[PDB]
């Protein structure tokens, strides 16, 4: 496999582009919910697939965009999308566009220290209410909370373990 | 239950006797009737009060009260400002039916 | 002169059409008196909410409030109700209610119905003609206009025996076209005695009882009939494929009320040539999903086409249509930019293509069960 | 004998949010005291 | 109690729908109805039953 | 218990008498049999209504009450959708044999 | 979106400028405050709008500032008020007022290490009883605790909840 990386990243917010704002992300750090199961006669616990964790997204800008600041607390849910995109290169320059579609809700905004030489930054944080990660144009993670479809590789692992009881 | 209309004498029975059971309880001041001294509504009391959103509050606890004492057939759902003229405020008097 | 004391008022106060649901407008046309106490033009569409709206627009014993009283009766409806002068021949009655362009630049009868939209915000989806509709010349405009308006034509066959109300039926297939035959019949007040109904306003107030409290999605057969009695025909039915007169009429894709005879009706297949478009719910999902689409995404036809436009709508559509997926309305879905039509030569004329496809929700209107016992794995017994 | 035997069913009910896919509609907060209602009857229940 | 029926409806589900039980509800029903079980029992759309309190 | 056949009166006892005891549950309506008002299942409520995730556990979900009131010699397994043509969805039925 | 970012600011107490004294500032951390609701059937738990955690607006001053020091521990809330200004600049020089007035309690003072040689901090801490941003000249937040009125955007979202049930 050739060597890729990131070279560079976007970010959208109801359709606007920030092309020129974020200087950085953080996609929701998908953790599955394990539970110890050591038992009589096994020795070590073995962690089960029981659920995933808390989804939650970060993302910075270090203007005020009166687009971001618009989707904190609002009453409906899902309101807030989002979009975000990066592009890992390659090698031979065959250039790879990683595109996380996230609907969730707008959890927190703290500017914090305005120094008066240094720059200021809006740190923001998105309570995800749905993830769906494309690697080059194939759908890989699709990560319904609220309904029973959690879709590895496109096929859902949540309704294979309905059939399997 | 039957009974008589207010005005015109006439016998009406089924729900339009439910309206004015109703309109008895919300226009009638307490201690107005005779030997009935804990019978009607102090809406009369809120009456030329300024519209506030506590005003609105006071008077659904106030409907509620004064129907859940002679109205049992009625299970109230809310009371509601839908329009504001020059002191003529309007309620929206909606509730479920029971009984 | 103003009051100064607590008061009760039994009029109309405030304005309900705001939140006008889109899927269960109705068009109505019928005959009424414009006299005094009828506050409407004849020829020009009227926007009603309640029962006080068709009492202030038309006459109480004019046809098109016993026809608003069918459908306020079972549904917190919508309707555009236009209105023809009565005549006195039947063959230029129907020409009454077809109207057309007769006028200088006015739309009349049916025809009006097509500007329910630019005045009340109401594009019609349930087409009826209460007791117009055994005429074959007005369920043909209203076959032709349907398609022009994407709504269903809710008509009804003629009041006499089963195969006068087949034989009717094989007019049609024309995939817009949902028939009621048995004229249901309703108790009145003055009359004291039994009425009789068309029976086709009374399935416009369940299809908009239906897609508002069970989704448009929802199959609108077997669910209530309010203010109703016994139906002007004894329709018998039984379980089993048998000769039955339900059987016999939802075989000739003609709905019917049923059980109890009056109760609930019966029969979901419109009046289609093609299997495809057999259901209803084929056909009102179809139009249903593709103009709530536009509804949202009403800024698809200016935002001119840049790099990110071609983008922003086609998942646009794909988070608007998991949506209606994660409600039930579809199941599952895709929505894809088109590859190959879509090119420079008429991206400059303004053209630009995408692909929907969906598979919708099946109504189960034959559910069988084949019972199977055993122990562990096997009949032990046999 | 067979003595008591007893189910307990926690859990939460948000009523603000909305019906699955967006009905337009939301979770009510009469959606606990059908509970209620259906346990004046003084009845029991089949649980399915 | 006076109820108005339908073409279809019958009387052991209208006192069942009335009274919430059936033991001793039929006969009751038609004991204080003049000519009622003399009409069929898939009810005419235009008859009156009086249903009597304690069945 | 040795019950007679619904057509042909041929007297079946064994399982053939199980299978039609399940499918006189299944097909009569609530109220359809006479002094006996809470006797069959809702399933032809659940005539023509779309076929959802939701459809399925209510089918199963009532199923299992009308089949524990009057069939307490089966006990139910599942209810799945196996096919689906055109309004034609078929179920199968399956479930274990106790008494 | 030209980039932007924060060059210099400014902060008024009451009227007065500290137009030579602020190194520092710190806008509240507006932050809704979440339930981890997962329930039966559903996999991921969401998280749902229940109301904003406690805002509290740091400053800081380097000199003894009696106009400052005045407000602490006040017997009536809201005598502090404060007014917290900031510009972003842009980069074709179209500066922005981010102008945040709050009306909060003052809460804690601490003059930190007097070294001799070092510059001495007097931090201080606000108990942020009302708070109000405007990104440009147009009102994005409005936070009563006190009362009602959640207003973002300048659409009180809190009154959206209460018609909605």
């Amino acid at each position: 496999m050739i060597p890729q990386t990131l070279t560079n990243t976007n970010l959208f917010i109801d359709g606007v582009s920030f092309a020129g704002d974020v200087p950085s992300l953080t996609l929701p750090k998908l953790a599955v919910k394990t539970e110890q199961y050591r038992a009589g006669g096994m020795d070590a616990p073995v962690s089960i697939d029981m659920g995933l964790e808390a989804m939650e997204a970060k993302f910075s800008t270090n203007g005020a965009r009166r687009e971001a600041l618009n989707f904190f607390g609002l009453a409906d849910q899902s309101a807030f999308n989002g979009v975000f995109r990066g592009s890992f290169k390659g090698q031979k320059g065959a250039s790879v566009p990683v595109v996380a579609t996230l609907r969730g809700l707008l959890k927190e905004v703290d500017p914090g220290d305005w120094k008066a030489g240094e720059k200021a930054e809006f740190k923001y944080a998105v309570a995800v209410s749905y993830y769906k990660l494309e690697v080059d144009g194939r759908e890989v993670y699709e990560i319904d909370p609220v309904n029973g479809v959690r879709a590895i590789n496109g096929v859902d692992q949540l309704a294979g373990m309905r059939n399997d009881l | 239950m039957i009974g008589m209309d207010r005005r015109s004498g006439l016998p009406l029975s089924g729900l339009a006797h439910l309206k004015q059971s109703v309109e008895d309880i919300l226009t009638t001041p307490l201690g107005s009737r005779r030997m009935r001294p804990e019978y009607g509504s102090k809406l009369r009391r809120m009456v030329d009060m300024p519209v506030s959103e506590g005003w609105k509050s006071a008077v659904q606890a106030e409907v509620a009260r004064s129907l859940g004492r002679w109205e049992p057939r009625i299970g109230l759902s809310a009371v509601r400002v839908v329009a504001v003229v020059d002191g003529r405020v309007d309620l929206l008097l909606s509730g479920v039916f029971e009984g | 002169s103003f009051f100064h004391g607590v008061t009760v008022t039994n009029v109309d106060i405030g304005a309900r059409t705001i939140a006008l649901p889109a899927s269960s407008v109705i068009g109505l046309c019928d005959v009424f008196t414009p006299g005094a106490q009828a506050s409407a033009k004849p020829n020009v569409p009227v926007l009603l909410t309640s029962k006080k709206d068709a009492a202030a627009a038309f006459g109480i014993g004019s046809s098109i409030y016993l026809a608003c009283e069918a459908i306020y009766n079972r549904a917190q409806a919508v309707i555009v109700a236009v209105g023809v002068e009565t005549a006195e021949t039947p063959e230029a009655q129907a020409s009454a209610v077809i109207g057309g362009i007769s006028a200088a630049g006015e739309r009349t009868g049916l025809q009006a119905l097509l500007d329910g939209k630019s005045r009340f915000n109401a594009q019609p989806r349930l087409l009826v003609a209460p007791g117009h509709s055994a005429q074959q010349a007005v369920a043909t405009a209203m076959d032709g206009l349907a398609e022009k308006l994407r709504a269903i034509a809710i008509l009804d066959g003629p009041n006499s025996t089963d195969e006068a109300a087949v034989a009717y039926a094989k007019n049609f297939g024309s995939k817009r076209l949902f028939m009621v035959d048995p004229g249901v019949q309703v108790w009145d007040s003055a009359t004291n005695a039994a009425r009789n109904a068309p029976a086709s306003a009374y399935a416009a107030g369940l299809f908009a009882w239906t897609d508002a409290e069970y989704g448009f999605w929802s199959s609108p057969s077997n669910k209530e009939i309010k203010g109703v009695t016994g139906t002007s025909r004894p329709v018998e039915f039984l379980d089993g494929d048998e000769t039955c007169r339900a059987n016999l009429l939802n075989n000739a894709n003609i709905a019917t009320i049923i059980r109890d005879d009056g109760y609930r009706l019966w029969g979901n297949r419109t009046l289609s040539s093609d299997s495809k478009w057999a259901f209803v719910t084929r056909v009102r999902t179809m139009d249903l999903v593709m103009d709530a689409i536009l509804a949202g995404h009403k800024w698809a036809v200016d935002r001119g086409i840049t790099k990110t436009y071609v983008k922003d709508v086609t998942e646009g559509l794909r988070a608007f249509m998991r949506d209606l997926k994660n409600q039930g309305a579809v199941i599952n879905f895709e929505v894809y930019a088109d590859p190959d039509l879509n090119s420079a030569s008429q991206l400059a004329q303004g053209k630009v293509y995408w692909n929907i496809r969906f598979t919708d929700v099946p109504p189960a209107e034959n559910p069988n069960f084949r019972v199977e016992v055993t122990d562990q794995w096997l009949t032990e017994v046999l | 004998g067979m003595g008591e035997e007893s189910i307990l069913l926690k859990g939460a009910v948000f009523p603000l949010r909305r019906q699955v896919g967006n009905q337009e509609k939301v979770v009510g907060l009469e959606q606990l005291e059908a509970l209620r209602r259906l346990a004046e009857r003084r009845e029991p229940l089949i649980l399915s | 109690t006076t109820c108005r029926t339908a073409d279809g409806d019958m009387l052991d589900s209208l006192c069942y729908h009335v009274y919430g039980h059936l033991l001793g509800c039929v006969e009751a029903t038609l004991d204080a109805n003049p000519g009622l079980a003399d009409e069929q029992q898939p009810f005419r759309a235009g008859l009156l039953i009086s249903f009597p309190d304690m069945p």
